[PDB]
């Protein structure tokens, strides 16, 4: 009964779809802050360089 | 009758008050254009969005130890014990429409506030921004560095979940025990007993929507403060000099394009907060002492504090009849890295002999051993960041954990002197590639003499040219240089109609020469302006 | 070189802009429109593009409106109809937010960078060192006043004002933080050896001598029964079970009684235990810690899940190595001999707990940790 | 008129003081000080008072530092040796700590009205109307700012950058108010005819058609059988009780399934109701109201605690005249009639639940209130 | 017991007498009834950081 419960919630867990976008694999801070440095981060670099000037 | 009232709003307000010498200050007040000066922006912009998104979850948030059955709507976790504040956060998330989406965005612009913190540390230390006229600044910005990283602990601390409670049960809990003489007293005063004293979560929301927030805004408007009357330095170029500030005014540009920068930036933190999910605690059951995880990992500002942890070869000491553990070891380390990072800007003038008033930054590649010191301080934080994430990278990329953690170990003190070493060549390098432009002019093509079969580039010179045909070399000025005219006067013309269809010929001649006419206008009044400086 | 008394009412705004620009010591260089020719429909087609975005703002934020209170929100269970519109909910709020405000954003940075006239208004700076005038006055003003007040010319005063701020700071902060400065080593656990300080007692510690502390697994129920007693038979060669210090006194959390001692066995951070079943093969290759040689009962062997470095519990066993690893910071420890550290920031071995079997066969505690369980302290080791 | 280039070198400290002022818009006139008799011993005794006021502002900071440290702080259950050391700590420590601050304020004031010299500048006060030639200058460049800018040109541009904010904030601020915003006629509380508001549904609604509700005592129990079946005979004529809605399935609190429903009957805002026992002498004085009239049990009467008006309990009961008095705002409702109320804020008399015996006498109501019990509503009378 | 009277007075019985919003601001502030579990944290924000700040 308990490795069923066990099973179910694997499967459960496997199977349930990720609430609030896009789950960055399982691991949180790890996959979280890579994706903050790329993608927020180049989007604001990107954008300040396209707002300000080079010199 | 718009025009009216605004007139005789503003007669009101100079009747009332005499805001009129001061506003138009403010107005004036020239800001530099430079992109790399909004990197502070950003972070302030983060900021304003973690607070305006903060208060929305007090709203919502209940602090307490205090043990509940969730008996709530999320099914895979009921009649589980769990903390009110455990509770309160799936509720957030799932009982309060758009709590999710809000504490997504929460947390998200959390990250990016440290990140944008560190982008715009790297630029001020890389720039030479903190000398004589800021190194006040440079020191209450370490302090607010500070306060944003153990802000954001205790943030991604609040809501007692599996993941955030291991966190703090190692890096609180056990490094505050840790301490040699008070230590174990310090742990007590912070929890008011024992590891699970039921005090650490109210004392941590106090701490965290209240104090270190007040602090930081405070600390936000020094510094705000400071870079509004110590001017904006800028970086050397044509009409800049260490007495003027050449860029926009704050009124009609500067005021706008910051308005908008917020936007977006409001705009990037909102799709992200939207798009991609950051710290799913449902998935992550209430803390409990016995349940674990194999990631176990801080967001990625203390990412670098973990891999410290993970990294030091535990080294204990046994004084008579006492412990001094390996968390003290890392402790000192953090001690010793705050204190060279407020620090350094008065070890920077003690080493060099800098005491001048300076106002023009410097390129990184023109400081070399700086930029050299700044590289290898940032390849020891990415080496310490990546051994912290040494659990997920060894399961990923199939690398042994063993492998991972001694890879690290070795290179916190060999990477550090390769980057050290490549970054100080580098910056070298670019100064003399610098040089080379300006001694031969920029590069171009390859053409076949005539008489002969002799191959030159046909380069263009910066400058006034010789009799002959080499040049006459121009002086370095710290100014960036043109390595492609691409940039300069060449091939910049494309039809002016539309991407589809063209427009009159008219139309595309009077604008392309209206064009030519203003950028010329610049240039020559940014020459008249430098001419008339010194001459 | 004149303020301007009556000329102002002529002056143009041009004149005024720059006459203001140059009180505030800022001459405004190339102050340019970015469409000086009149007419073209270049000017329209960028008039367009920026309109069209500060529309696509304007549709976005609608849209976000409309979502927001229109959209089928709320968690729905698993694999239920509705689920895919929930797990895209928030996605949509997201992405409607930040498209509206990114694209008026972007309007607002085109409409500077098209229309919004260009200029390289230039600022004298005019930083350090404010003129002799006015640091000899602030120094003037600074020291009449302390002068004039007669300080550091009434030692009686001078002393006494030091004494009565730093006493009243002293007894300010004192009291301040004495609320929240408690002692680690007060003696508050009972204990069959009488009260004693937390850090040494955990749950296996024996609140009277002789007492039945049982190993009891923790089984996932939901509140009722979450501890139940434990046999050696249950586990099997190469498995481990986190089991915890369970007392008959602390029956099943039926009661309300019960349910308060039961989740303060389950929150005790040095009271989870692994038990572990070494193989019988492999019993050969078990080296023993001074006075834990006799804890072993047969081969089970009972090891603190806490790690010794920082707390974090060790969980990650590994049989056919026989390592217990730590999540935390990745330490690990030979189970086989006294669970010493072999790798990682840990440097002393994990705690063992003496085991054997009551009456009915039941797993007890054959005692206490003879060592404090949790991470090391400074009053450790002694 | 000039600003002195090298007159500061030997501008003495009065006269950079005088031009400070001078330049700021300040005249100090009359700045005296105080003792311009050198040697005088007046002098000497000030300066001695205001140490002496020092010292006890010190003194008294140190006595703070030492009580905090060293007191019988600590609550003493009562009449207990330490009772009254306990009872004058809190004041010792303010008693201290605001004498030394006190004597430390007293001690500046002092020391200011004593030896600070007297003043009687005078600043120019340059309010109102800034200069013309700010005014039109921050005009112009206001005005050159938004012409420049060439908005109210681009009329696609100005309504659509409009239309764009306001979409957005509106998305904003609903979305930001959305979340706290709650329905409160969504049926939530499960009862004999289905799911119903809150608000209409309280503890005496029958969850199942039949239900029986016992009037519970609730007796002061420190949380085990807190509610505890009634019976008419209990009370005695001028006799009030307070009962709360109990089922037997709400059996005492023993268990942990229960002890969350006793804990809700406690908490209840609707659930207490007070139990009557009118005299039988003066039952003859009763007015009933409609629909009511058969809700009293012989001599029984159970109105909702719940005051009419703004829902505190109306506990207080005035027997020999029957009026139930609410203390939150002085309103009284006769309980002889229908407890309408005879006075105060109220308007509205108090729900009466009806009430009778079941089976071995208990007390149980015979329905559920035919009105809403708390305070009235928008939505009510209907 | 004296507090919580006077947030059920005032609070709870005077933003529910509001005609058209009056029960809509009650519950929007409570969380639902007049105990509902929310009332003193969110009172605590308001108290420490909003209206303070
Ligand atoms: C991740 C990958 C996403 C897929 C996109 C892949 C296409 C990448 C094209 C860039 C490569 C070219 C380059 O290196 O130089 C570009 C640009 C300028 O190079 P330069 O020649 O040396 O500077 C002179 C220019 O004239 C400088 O003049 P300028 O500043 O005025 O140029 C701006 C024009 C031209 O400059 C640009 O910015 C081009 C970038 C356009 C691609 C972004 C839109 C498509 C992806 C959106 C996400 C969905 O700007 C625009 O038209 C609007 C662009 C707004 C910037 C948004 C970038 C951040 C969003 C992407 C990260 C989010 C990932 C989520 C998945 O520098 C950049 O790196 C732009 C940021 C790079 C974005 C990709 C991030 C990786
Ligand atoms: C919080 C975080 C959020 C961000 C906030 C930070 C923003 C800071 C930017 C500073 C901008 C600023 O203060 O401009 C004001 C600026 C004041 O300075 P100013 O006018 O240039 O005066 C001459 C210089 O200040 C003379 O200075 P200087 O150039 O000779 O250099 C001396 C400088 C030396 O440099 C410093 O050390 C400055 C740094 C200050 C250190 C920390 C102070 C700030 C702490 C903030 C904490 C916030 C929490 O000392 C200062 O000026 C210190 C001023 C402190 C103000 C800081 C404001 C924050 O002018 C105005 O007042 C314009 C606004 C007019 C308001 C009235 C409008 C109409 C009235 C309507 C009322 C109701 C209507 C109903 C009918
Ligand atoms: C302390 C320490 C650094 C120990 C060493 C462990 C380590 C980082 C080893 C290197 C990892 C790599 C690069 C493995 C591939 C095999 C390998 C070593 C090849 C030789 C390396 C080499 C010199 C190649 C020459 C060309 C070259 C530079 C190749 C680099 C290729 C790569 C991987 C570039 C990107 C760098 C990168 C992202 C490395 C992983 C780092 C992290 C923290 C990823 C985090 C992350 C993870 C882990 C997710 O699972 C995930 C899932 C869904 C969405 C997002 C994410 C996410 O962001
Ligand atoms: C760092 C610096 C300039 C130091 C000055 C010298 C000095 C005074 C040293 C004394 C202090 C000491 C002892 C320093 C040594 C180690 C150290 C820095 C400790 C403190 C750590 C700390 C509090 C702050 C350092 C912050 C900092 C400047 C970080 C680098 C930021 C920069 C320039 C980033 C590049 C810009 C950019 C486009 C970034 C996005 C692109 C990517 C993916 C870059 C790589 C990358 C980064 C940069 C991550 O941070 C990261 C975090 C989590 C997961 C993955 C990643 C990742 O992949
Ligand atoms: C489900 C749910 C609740 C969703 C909502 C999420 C949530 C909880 C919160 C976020 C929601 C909100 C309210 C989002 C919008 C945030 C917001 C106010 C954005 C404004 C950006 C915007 C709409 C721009 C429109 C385009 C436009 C016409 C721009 C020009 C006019 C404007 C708006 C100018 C604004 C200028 C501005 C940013 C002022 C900031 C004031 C502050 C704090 C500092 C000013 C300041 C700045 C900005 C410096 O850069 C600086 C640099 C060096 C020295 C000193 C300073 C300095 O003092
Ligand atoms: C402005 C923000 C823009 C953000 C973009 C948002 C991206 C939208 C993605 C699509 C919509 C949302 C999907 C939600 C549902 C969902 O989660 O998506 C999974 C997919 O996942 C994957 O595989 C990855 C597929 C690759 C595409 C997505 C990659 C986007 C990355 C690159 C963005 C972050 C930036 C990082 C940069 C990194 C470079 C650093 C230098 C799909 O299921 P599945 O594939 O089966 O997942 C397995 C379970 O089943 C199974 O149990 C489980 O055990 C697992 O095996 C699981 O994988
Ligand atoms: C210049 C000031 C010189 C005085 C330093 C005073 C600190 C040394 C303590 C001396 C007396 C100790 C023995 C008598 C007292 C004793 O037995 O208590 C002990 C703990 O000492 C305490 O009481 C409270 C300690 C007072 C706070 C000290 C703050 C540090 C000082 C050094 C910094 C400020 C001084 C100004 C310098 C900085 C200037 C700034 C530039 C143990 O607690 P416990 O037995 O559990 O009872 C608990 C109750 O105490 C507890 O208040 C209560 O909270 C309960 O929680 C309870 O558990
Ligand atoms: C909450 C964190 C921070 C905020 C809100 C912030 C904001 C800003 C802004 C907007 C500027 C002017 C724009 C620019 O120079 O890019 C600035 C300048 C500066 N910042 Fe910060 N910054 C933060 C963190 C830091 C850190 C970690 C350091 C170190 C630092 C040191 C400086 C210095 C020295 C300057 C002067 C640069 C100059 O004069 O151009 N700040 N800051
Ligand atoms: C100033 C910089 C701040 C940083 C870096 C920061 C960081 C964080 C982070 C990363 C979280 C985790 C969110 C999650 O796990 O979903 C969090 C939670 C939280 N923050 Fe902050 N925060 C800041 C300011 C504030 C402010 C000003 C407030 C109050 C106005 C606030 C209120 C909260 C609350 C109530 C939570 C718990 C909500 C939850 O558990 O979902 N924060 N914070
Ligand atoms: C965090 C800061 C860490 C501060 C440690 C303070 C150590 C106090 C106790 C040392 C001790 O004598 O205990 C016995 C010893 C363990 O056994 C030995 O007698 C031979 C040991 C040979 C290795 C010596 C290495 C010393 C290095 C440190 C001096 C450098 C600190 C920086
Ligand atoms: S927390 Fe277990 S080894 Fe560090
Ligand atoms: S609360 Fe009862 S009369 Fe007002």
């Amino acid at each position: 009964d308990e490795k069923r419960d066990i099973v179910a919630y694997v499967r459960e867990s496997a199977e349930t779809p990720s609430y609030g976008g896009y789950g960055l694999g399982g691991f949180g801070p790890a996959p979280e802050g890579m994706a903050m440095w790329i993608i927020g981060m180049v989007a604001a670099i990107g954008v300040a360089m396209w707002i300000g000037s080079r010199a | 009758d718009f025009a009216k009232l605004a007139a005789a709003q503003g007669d009101a307000i100079d009747s009332r008050y005499h805001p009129s010498a001061a506003v138009r200050r403010q107005l004036n007040k020239v800001f530099p254009t430079h992109w790399s000066f909004l990197l502070g922006e950003i972070a302030l912009y983060s900021f304003i969005i973690l607070l305006l998104t903060g208060v929305w979850l007090t709203l919502f948030f209940d602090p307490s130890m205090a043990h509940v059955t969730y008996d709530g709507v999320y099914q895979p976790l009921r009649g589980v014990q769990m903390s009110r504040a455990y509770e309160t956060a799936l509720d957030i998330s799932f009982e309060v429409r758009g709590g999710l989406f809000v504490r997504q965005v929460h947390h998200w612009a959390a990250l990016m506030f440290a990140a944008s913190i560190m982008v715009h540390l790297a630029r001020i230390f890389f720039t030479g921004a903190f000398r004589r006229p800021r190194e006040a600044n440079w020191v209450i910005g370490s302090l607010l560095l500070i306060l944003a990283m153990f802000e954001g602990f205790f943030g991604y601390s609040l809501p007692d979940d599996l993941l955030s409670g291991t966190g703090i049960r190692a890096a609180l809990s056990g490094i505050t025990m840790g301490i040699p003489v008070i230590g174990t007293w310090m742990h007590w005063a912070l929890f008011g007993g024992d590891f699970p004293g039921e005090i650490l979560i109210p004392r941590l929301y106090a701490l965290h929507i209240l104090l270190i927030p007040g602090i930081i805004l405070a600390l936000i408007g020094a510094h705000l403060a400071l870079v509004w009357f110590q001017k904006h330095t800028q970086f050397p170029g044509p009409g800049r000099t260490e007495t003027n500030v050449v860029g926009v005014r704050v009124m009609p540009v500067f005021a706008v394009k910051s308005g908008a920068f917020f936007a977006m930036i409001t705009g990037v933190l909102g799709l992200m907060g939207g798009l991609l999910t950051i710290n799913p605690i449902w998935n992550l059951g209430p803390y409990k002492p016995s349940q674990v995880s194999a990631g176990s990992q801080p967001d990625f500002y203390m990412m670098w504090t973990d891999g410290l942890i993970r990294l030091w070869p535990a080294w204990e000491f046994y004084p008579f009849g006492h412990t001094i553990p390996q968390g003290v070891w890392v402790a000192v380390g953090m001690g010793l890295v705050f204190a060279l990072l407020i620090a350094y800007p008065f070890i920077e003038k003690k080493v060099t002999g800098d005491d001048a008033h300076h106002n023009l930054l410097q390129r990184p590649r023109d400081v070399p051993v700086r930029t050299a010191i700044g590289s290898m301080a940032i390849a020891l934080y990415l080496l310490l960041t990546f051994a912290c994430m040494n659990d997920i990278i060894a399961l990923k990329f199939h690398i042994s954990l063993n492998a991972t953690t001694w890879i690290g170990r070795i290179g916190m003190v060999v990477l550090p002197a390769i980057v050290y070493f490549v970054a100080y060549r580098w910056a070298i390098s670019l100064q003399r590639s610098d040089r080379e432009v300006l001694e031969h002019g920029v590069e171009t093509g390859i053409i076949k003499r005539l008489p002969h079969g002799a191959y030159v580039e046909l380069h263009q010179p910066l400058g006034p040219v010789d009799e002959h045909g080499h040049p006459i070399p121009l002086e370095y000025a710290g100014a960036p240089l043109p390595k492609r005219m691409n940039k300069l006067g060449s091939g910049g013309a494309p039809g002016t109609g539309s991407f589809l269809f063209p427009d009159p010929a008219v139309e595309h001649e009077a604008l392309t020469e209206a064009a030519h006419a203003s950028e010329h206008k610049s240039l020559t009044a940014l020459k008249e302006h430098q001419d008339r400086i010194h001459g | 070189g004149q303020p301007t008394d009556a000329e102002l009412a002529e002056m143009s705004r041009e004149e005024l802009v720059k006459l203001g620009g140059k009180i505030d010591g800022v001459e405004t260089i190339f102050k340019e429109p970015r469409w000086p020719v009149p007419g073209t429909k270049a000017e329209k087609r960028t008039e367009r593009l920026v309109a069209y975005w500060l529309m696509l703002g304007g549709l976005s934020g609608l849209a976000l409106l409309l979502v927001f209170l229109f959209w089928p929100w709320e968690y729905q269970p698993f694999g239920s109809e509705g689920e895919f519109l929930y797990s895209l909910a928030t996605p949509l709020y997201g992405l409607t937010f930040g498209l509206s405000i990114l694209s008026i954003g972007i309007g607002a940075v085109l409409f500077q960078k098209k229309f919004i006239p260009e200029e390289i208004s230039v600022q004298d700076r005019h930083d350090g060192r404010s003129p002799e005038v006015h640091r000899k006055t602030v120094a003037a003003n600074l020291t009449d006043a302390l002068e004039g007040s007669t300080l550091k010319r009434r030692k009686v005063i001078g002393l006494s004002l030091g004494i009565g701020l730093g006493a009243f700071g002293a007894g300010t902060l004192v009291a301040f933080i004495g609320g929240l400065i408690k002692n680690p080593w007060k003696p508050v656990v009972p204990t069959a050896e009488g009260k004693k300080a937390v850090l040494w007692t955990s749950g296996w510690t024996p609140r009277f001598k002789g007492e039945t502390i049982y190993l009891a697994r923790a089984t996932g129920r939901p509140g009722e029964s979450p501890f139940v007693k434990m046999r050696p038979e249950d586990i099997d060669a190469g498995g481990m079970e986190t089991v915890f210090p369970w007392r008959e006194s602390d029956g099943d959390g039926t009661t309300v009684e019960s349910e308060h001692k039961l989740t303060e066995i389950a929150m005790g951070v040095r009271n989870p235990v692994m038990l572990i079943r070494i193989k019988p093969a492999d019993m050969h290759r078990v080296i023993k810690r001074k006075g834990q040689e006799s804890f072993n009962f047969g081969e089970l062997f009972a090891y603190t899940k806490v790690c010794s470095h920082l707390g974090c519990p060790s969980s990650l066993y590994e049989q056919q190595t026989y390592r217990i690893l730590c999540p935390c910071h990745q330490s690990q420890f030979d189970a086989l001999e006294f669970a010493k550290p072999i790798f990682g920031p840990a440097a002393r071995a994990l705690a063992q707990l003496p085991i054997t079997i009551d009456e009915d066969g039941y797993l007890v505690a054959n005692g206490d940790f003879v060592e404090p369980v949790g991470p090391a302290f400074w009053e450790r080791k002694s």
